Protein backbone atom coordinates (compact mmCIF):
# COMPACT_ATOMS: atom_id res chain seq x y z
CA UNK A 1 0.00 0.00 0.00
CA UNK A 2 2.87 2.45 0.91
CA UNK A 3 4.54 1.81 -2.35
CA UNK A 4 1.32 3.28 -4.43
CA UNK A 5 1.02 6.22 -1.74
CA UNK A 6 4.67 7.11 -1.02
CA UNK A 7 4.82 8.41 -4.67
CA UNK A 8 1.49 9.66 -4.80
CA UNK A 9 2.42 12.63 -2.46
CA UNK A 10 5.72 12.75 -4.07
CA UNK A 11 5.34 13.20 -7.66
CA UNK A 12 2.01 15.26 -7.58
CA UNK A 13 3.08 18.56 -6.27
CA UNK A 14 6.63 18.14 -4.23
CA UNK B 1 -62.39 13.50 -33.33
CA UNK B 2 -59.14 14.71 -35.83
CA UNK B 3 -58.42 17.19 -33.22
CA UNK B 4 -56.19 14.83 -31.03
CA UNK B 5 -54.59 13.06 -34.19
CA UNK B 6 -53.95 16.44 -35.71
CA UNK B 7 -52.10 17.98 -32.59
CA UNK B 8 -50.15 14.56 -31.76
CA UNK B 9 -49.00 15.17 -35.56
CA UNK B 10 -48.04 18.72 -34.73
CA UNK B 11 -46.57 17.77 -31.93
CA UNK B 12 -44.40 14.63 -33.36
CA UNK B 13 -43.17 17.50 -36.17
CA UNK B 14 -42.05 19.66 -33.67
CA UNK B 15 -40.41 17.06 -31.52
CA UNK B 16 -38.24 16.28 -34.97
CA UNK B 17 -37.62 20.12 -35.52
CA UNK B 18 -36.11 20.96 -32.54
CA UNK B 19 -34.56 17.21 -31.74
CA UNK B 20 -31.26 19.48 -32.71
CA UNK B 21 -31.69 22.05 -30.71
CA UNK B 22 -28.85 23.37 -27.69
CA UNK B 23 -30.41 22.40 -24.71
CA UNK B 24 -31.62 25.16 -22.59
CA UNK B 25 -31.77 24.01 -18.87
CA UNK B 26 -32.04 20.75 -16.23
CA UNK B 27 -34.04 19.95 -13.40
CA UNK B 28 -34.13 17.16 -11.28
CA UNK B 29 -36.85 14.97 -10.25
CA UNK B 30 -37.20 13.56 -6.39
CA UNK B 31 -40.68 11.45 -7.05
CA UNK B 32 -41.29 8.03 -9.28
CA UNK B 33 -43.53 8.44 -12.31
CA UNK B 34 -43.81 7.11 -15.58
CA UNK B 35 -45.16 9.60 -18.33
CA UNK B 36 -46.07 6.89 -20.77
CA UNK B 37 -48.87 5.96 -18.47
CA UNK B 38 -50.77 8.86 -18.25
CA UNK B 39 -53.49 10.18 -20.64
CA UNK B 40 -52.62 13.76 -20.97
CA UNK B 41 -49.11 13.48 -22.74
CA UNK B 42 -49.28 15.52 -26.17
CA UNK B 43 -47.64 12.05 -27.35
CA UNK B 44 -48.59 8.99 -26.00
CA UNK B 45 -46.47 5.70 -25.85
CA UNK B 46 -43.12 7.73 -25.66
CA UNK B 47 -43.25 8.81 -21.55
CA UNK B 48 -40.10 8.37 -19.76
CA UNK B 49 -39.42 5.69 -16.92
CA UNK B 50 -37.81 7.90 -14.54
CA UNK B 51 -37.28 7.25 -11.11
CA UNK B 52 -36.37 9.20 -8.02
CA UNK B 53 -33.33 11.21 -7.96
CA UNK B 54 -33.10 11.91 -11.61
CA UNK B 55 -31.97 14.33 -14.38
CA UNK B 56 -33.60 15.40 -17.32
CA UNK B 57 -32.44 17.95 -19.57
CA UNK B 58 -35.19 20.51 -21.30
CA UNK B 59 -34.23 22.52 -24.14
CA UNK B 60 -37.74 23.97 -25.49
CA UNK B 61 -41.15 25.30 -24.02
CA UNK B 62 -44.24 23.63 -24.76
CA UNK B 63 -46.97 24.80 -22.28
CA UNK B 64 -47.15 25.31 -18.68
CA UNK B 65 -48.11 21.53 -18.42
CA UNK B 66 -45.56 19.61 -20.41
CA UNK B 67 -42.06 20.48 -21.04
CA UNK B 68 -39.51 18.54 -23.40
CA UNK B 69 -36.81 16.66 -22.20
CA UNK B 70 -33.99 14.38 -23.03
CA UNK B 71 -32.65 11.36 -20.54
CA UNK B 72 -29.40 11.83 -18.74
CA UNK B 73 -28.10 8.17 -19.56
CA UNK B 74 -26.68 7.19 -22.73
CA UNK B 75 -28.34 6.27 -25.59
CA UNK B 76 -31.55 8.00 -24.60
CA UNK B 77 -34.06 8.81 -27.13
CA UNK B 78 -36.76 11.99 -26.71
CA UNK B 79 -39.26 12.22 -24.17
CA UNK B 80 -41.84 14.49 -22.55
CA UNK B 81 -41.71 15.48 -18.65
CA UNK B 82 -44.88 17.20 -16.78
CA UNK B 83 -44.43 20.82 -15.56
CA UNK B 84 -44.24 21.31 -12.05
CA UNK B 85 -47.70 22.39 -12.07
CA UNK B 86 -48.72 18.82 -13.62
CA UNK B 87 -46.81 16.95 -11.33
CA UNK B 88 -48.24 18.48 -8.14
CA UNK B 89 -51.72 17.26 -10.08
CA UNK B 90 -50.39 14.04 -9.99
CA UNK B 91 -49.30 14.02 -7.15
CA UNK B 92 -52.63 14.89 -5.60
CA UNK B 93 -54.22 12.23 -8.24
CA UNK B 94 -52.06 9.59 -6.81
CA UNK B 95 -53.15 10.14 -3.11
CA UNK B 96 -57.67 10.59 -3.78
CA UNK B 97 -57.78 7.18 -5.00
CA UNK B 98 -57.84 6.16 -1.27
CA UNK B 99 -61.02 6.00 0.62
CA UNK B 100 -60.45 9.20 2.72
CA UNK B 101 -57.23 12.25 2.62
CA UNK B 102 -58.76 13.87 5.48
CA UNK B 103 -59.48 14.01 9.16
CA UNK B 104 -62.85 11.65 8.67
CA UNK B 105 -62.06 8.09 9.06
CA UNK B 106 -63.45 5.42 7.28
CA UNK B 107 -63.34 3.37 9.93
CA UNK B 108 -67.79 1.95 10.22
CA UNK B 109 -68.91 5.56 10.78
CA UNK B 110 -70.78 6.49 7.42
CA UNK B 111 -73.63 9.08 7.09
CA UNK B 112 -73.36 10.61 10.80
CA UNK B 113 -70.51 12.99 10.11
CA UNK B 114 -70.59 14.04 6.68
CA UNK B 115 -66.91 16.26 7.57
CA UNK B 116 -66.41 17.83 4.12
CA UNK B 117 -62.75 18.88 3.35
CA UNK B 118 -61.45 21.72 4.83
CA UNK B 119 -58.54 23.88 3.68
CA UNK B 120 -56.36 21.19 5.80
CA UNK B 121 -56.88 18.54 3.68
CA UNK B 122 -55.89 20.23 0.33
CA UNK B 123 -52.29 21.57 -0.45
CA UNK B 124 -53.00 25.18 0.80
CA UNK B 125 -51.91 23.98 3.93
CA UNK B 126 -48.55 21.96 4.74
CA UNK B 127 -46.53 25.12 4.19
CA UNK B 128 -43.90 24.82 6.46
CA UNK B 129 -41.54 22.87 4.26
CA UNK B 130 -43.40 22.79 0.99
CA UNK B 131 -40.17 20.94 -0.81
CA UNK B 132 -40.66 21.45 -4.02
CA UNK B 133 -41.33 19.01 -6.86
CA UNK B 134 -38.70 19.87 -9.22
CA UNK B 135 -35.34 21.87 -8.28
CA UNK B 136 -33.67 24.28 -10.39
CA UNK B 137 -30.35 22.49 -10.54
CA UNK B 138 -27.27 23.02 -12.34
CA UNK B 139 -27.30 20.92 -15.98
CA UNK B 140 -24.27 19.11 -14.95
CA UNK B 141 -23.23 17.94 -11.45
CA UNK B 142 -19.73 18.92 -10.70
CA UNK B 143 -16.94 17.17 -9.88
CA UNK B 144 -15.45 17.35 -6.32
CA UNK B 145 -12.80 15.36 -4.37
CA UNK B 146 -13.26 14.68 -1.06
CA UNK B 147 -10.44 12.84 1.37
CA UNK B 148 -8.80 11.59 2.80
CA UNK B 149 -7.55 14.20 4.82
CA UNK B 150 -8.54 18.11 5.23
CA UNK B 151 -8.50 20.00 2.45
CA UNK B 152 -5.87 22.41 2.09
CA UNK B 153 -3.24 20.28 3.76
CA UNK B 154 -0.60 18.56 2.36
CA UNK B 155 -1.98 14.92 2.24
CA UNK B 156 -4.99 15.91 0.11
CA UNK B 157 -3.35 19.00 -1.50
CA UNK B 158 -1.05 16.43 -3.88
CA UNK B 159 -3.26 13.27 -3.80
CA UNK B 160 -5.82 15.56 -5.17
CA UNK B 161 -3.60 17.64 -7.21
CA UNK B 162 -1.98 14.61 -9.49
CA UNK B 163 -5.64 13.78 -10.30
CA UNK B 164 -6.65 17.58 -11.43
CA UNK B 165 -3.36 17.63 -13.22
CA UNK B 166 -3.78 14.58 -15.10
CA UNK B 167 -7.77 15.50 -15.92
CA UNK B 168 -6.38 19.00 -17.42
CA UNK B 169 -3.62 17.54 -19.32
CA UNK B 170 -6.00 14.03 -20.68
CA UNK B 171 -9.21 16.95 -20.99
CA UNK B 172 -7.21 19.69 -22.72
CA UNK B 173 -9.81 21.71 -24.96
CA UNK B 174 -12.36 20.52 -23.70
CA UNK B 175 -12.58 21.27 -19.67
CA UNK B 176 -12.03 24.03 -17.10
CA UNK B 177 -10.82 24.14 -14.06
CA UNK B 178 -11.35 27.28 -11.51
CA UNK B 179 -11.37 27.32 -7.86
CA UNK B 180 -13.89 28.64 -5.31
CA UNK B 181 -12.13 30.53 -2.58
CA UNK B 182 -15.71 31.54 -0.98
CA UNK B 183 -17.57 28.84 0.95
CA UNK B 184 -20.22 27.00 -0.52
CA UNK B 185 -21.75 24.51 2.60
CA UNK B 186 -24.66 27.79 2.81
CA UNK B 187 -26.08 26.79 -0.39
CA UNK B 188 -29.28 27.56 0.77
CA UNK B 189 -32.83 28.57 -0.73
CA UNK B 190 -35.42 28.88 1.43
CA UNK B 191 -33.86 30.89 3.79
CA UNK B 192 -35.49 34.62 2.72
CA UNK B 193 -37.14 36.50 -0.18
CA UNK B 194 -33.95 38.64 -0.70
CA UNK B 195 -31.20 38.01 2.37
CA UNK B 196 -28.96 41.22 1.94
CA UNK B 197 -29.93 42.69 -1.01
CA UNK B 198 -27.62 45.93 -0.86
CA UNK B 199 -24.10 46.06 1.48
CA UNK B 200 -24.67 49.65 2.40
CA UNK B 201 -27.79 49.00 4.53
CA UNK B 202 -25.28 47.55 7.21
CA UNK B 203 -27.38 45.20 8.61
CA UNK B 204 -26.08 41.80 10.41
CA UNK B 205 -25.89 39.80 7.50
CA UNK B 206 -25.26 42.74 5.16
CA UNK B 207 -20.88 42.68 5.46
CA UNK B 208 -21.07 38.94 5.76
CA UNK B 209 -19.69 36.86 2.67
CA UNK B 210 -23.21 35.37 1.94
CA UNK B 211 -23.20 37.69 -0.71
CA UNK B 212 -20.32 36.19 -2.52
CA UNK B 213 -21.43 32.08 -1.70
CA UNK B 214 -24.42 33.34 -3.90
CA UNK B 215 -22.49 35.31 -6.56
CA UNK B 216 -20.83 31.83 -6.85
CA UNK B 217 -23.20 29.98 -7.03
CA UNK B 218 -25.34 31.19 -9.94
CA UNK B 219 -21.69 31.50 -11.17
CA UNK B 220 -21.33 27.79 -11.06
CA UNK B 221 -24.79 27.71 -12.54
CA UNK B 222 -23.80 29.78 -15.61
CA UNK B 223 -20.52 27.43 -15.96
CA UNK B 224 -22.68 24.44 -16.04
CA UNK B 225 -24.99 26.06 -18.59
CA UNK B 226 -22.18 26.00 -21.12
CA UNK B 227 -22.27 22.61 -21.18
CA UNK B 228 -18.00 22.23 -20.44
CA UNK B 229 -17.16 20.02 -17.97
CA UNK B 230 -15.89 21.89 -15.02
CA UNK B 231 -14.26 20.57 -11.67
CA UNK B 232 -14.41 22.59 -8.29
CA UNK B 233 -10.85 23.04 -6.12
CA UNK B 234 -12.47 24.51 -3.46
CA UNK B 235 -11.20 24.01 -0.48
CA UNK B 236 -14.65 24.16 2.43
CA UNK B 237 -15.97 20.89 1.80
CA UNK B 238 -15.18 18.41 4.00
CA UNK B 239 -18.38 16.27 4.39
CA UNK B 240 -20.61 14.58 1.46
CA UNK B 241 -23.78 15.56 4.29
CA UNK B 242 -22.44 19.32 3.69
CA UNK B 243 -23.53 20.01 0.35
CA UNK B 244 -25.52 16.97 -0.06
CA UNK B 245 -29.11 19.11 0.37
CA UNK B 246 -27.95 21.86 -1.15
CA UNK B 247 -28.85 22.89 -5.25
CA UNK B 248 -25.64 21.68 -6.18
CA UNK B 249 -24.98 18.31 -5.17
CA UNK B 250 -21.86 17.92 -6.52
CA UNK B 251 -20.75 14.19 -7.74
CA UNK B 252 -18.99 13.44 -4.67
CA UNK B 253 -15.43 11.39 -5.81
CA UNK B 254 -14.02 9.82 -2.39
CA UNK B 255 -10.59 8.22 -2.05
CA UNK B 256 -9.62 5.83 0.88
CA UNK B 257 -7.42 4.01 2.46
CA UNK B 258 -7.20 0.31 3.79
CA UNK B 259 -6.34 1.18 7.07
CA UNK B 260 -5.15 4.56 9.26
CA UNK B 261 -1.60 2.75 9.50
CA UNK B 262 -0.56 3.55 5.98
CA UNK B 263 -1.74 7.13 6.28
CA UNK B 264 0.17 7.63 9.59
CA UNK B 265 3.31 6.21 7.77
CA UNK B 266 2.67 8.45 4.81
CA UNK B 267 2.28 11.86 7.36
CA UNK B 268 5.50 10.25 8.63
CA UNK B 269 7.53 10.30 5.95
CA UNK B 270 6.20 14.22 4.87
CA UNK B 271 7.57 15.84 8.13
CA UNK B 272 6.80 17.48 11.63
CA UNK B 273 3.91 19.95 9.63
CA UNK B 274 1.98 17.69 8.78
CA UNK B 275 3.07 15.70 12.35
CA UNK B 276 1.49 18.57 14.27
CA UNK B 277 -2.05 17.84 12.52
CA UNK B 278 -1.48 14.10 12.04
CA UNK B 279 -4.29 13.81 15.01
CA UNK B 280 -6.86 15.87 13.67
CA UNK B 281 -6.36 14.72 10.18
CA UNK B 282 -6.60 10.95 11.16
CA UNK B 283 -10.16 11.83 13.82
CA UNK B 284 -11.34 13.89 9.98
CA UNK B 285 -10.87 10.54 8.15
CA UNK B 286 -12.31 8.47 10.60
CA UNK B 287 -15.43 10.39 10.54
CA UNK B 288 -15.52 10.74 6.70
CA UNK B 289 -14.66 7.02 6.51
CA UNK B 290 -17.50 5.64 8.92
CA UNK B 291 -19.66 7.59 6.57
CA UNK B 292 -21.61 4.31 4.06
CA UNK B 293 -19.94 4.66 0.60
CA UNK B 294 -23.44 5.21 -0.86
CA UNK B 295 -23.69 8.73 0.30
CA UNK B 296 -20.68 9.63 -2.26
CA UNK B 297 -20.86 9.20 -6.00
CA UNK B 298 -18.17 7.51 -6.46
CA UNK B 299 -15.23 5.18 -4.84
CA UNK B 300 -11.46 5.10 -5.49
CA UNK B 301 -9.83 2.03 -3.49
CA UNK B 302 -7.06 1.41 -5.64
CA UNK B 303 -3.52 2.08 -4.09
CA UNK B 304 -1.64 3.63 -7.49
CA UNK B 305 -2.11 6.26 -8.96
CA UNK B 306 -3.04 5.19 -12.46
CA UNK B 307 -5.45 2.80 -12.08
CA UNK B 308 -7.62 5.33 -9.92
CA UNK B 309 -6.92 8.27 -12.45
CA UNK B 310 -7.62 6.10 -15.38
CA UNK B 311 -10.81 5.24 -13.62
CA UNK B 312 -12.32 8.63 -13.26
CA UNK B 313 -10.96 9.03 -16.82
CA UNK B 314 -13.72 6.41 -18.19
CA UNK B 315 -16.26 7.54 -15.45
CA UNK B 316 -16.20 11.12 -16.58
CA UNK B 317 -15.83 10.21 -20.42
CA UNK B 318 -19.42 8.33 -20.26
CA UNK B 319 -20.84 10.83 -17.93
CA UNK B 320 -19.78 13.28 -21.33
CA UNK B 321 -21.06 10.62 -23.71
CA UNK B 322 -24.02 9.89 -21.86
CA UNK B 323 -25.23 12.91 -21.72
CA UNK B 324 -25.17 13.58 -25.04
Amino acid sequence: DLKGYLDWITQAED
Amino acid sequence: ESARREVESQAQQQLERAKHKPVAFAVRTNVSYCGVLDEECPVQGSGVNFEAKDFLHIKEKYSNDWWIGRLVKEGGDIAFIPSPQRLESIRLKQEQKARRSGNPSSLSDIGNRRSPPPSLAKQKQKQAEHVPPYDVVPSMRPVVLVGPSLKGYEVTDMMQKALFDFLKHRFDGRISITRVTADLSLAKRSVLNNPGKRTIIERSSARSSIAEVQSEIERIFELAKSLQLVVLDADTINHPAQLAKTSLAPIIVFVKVSSPKVLQRLIRSRGKSQMKHLTVQMMAYDKLVQCPPESFDVILDENQLEDACEHLAEYLEVYWRATH
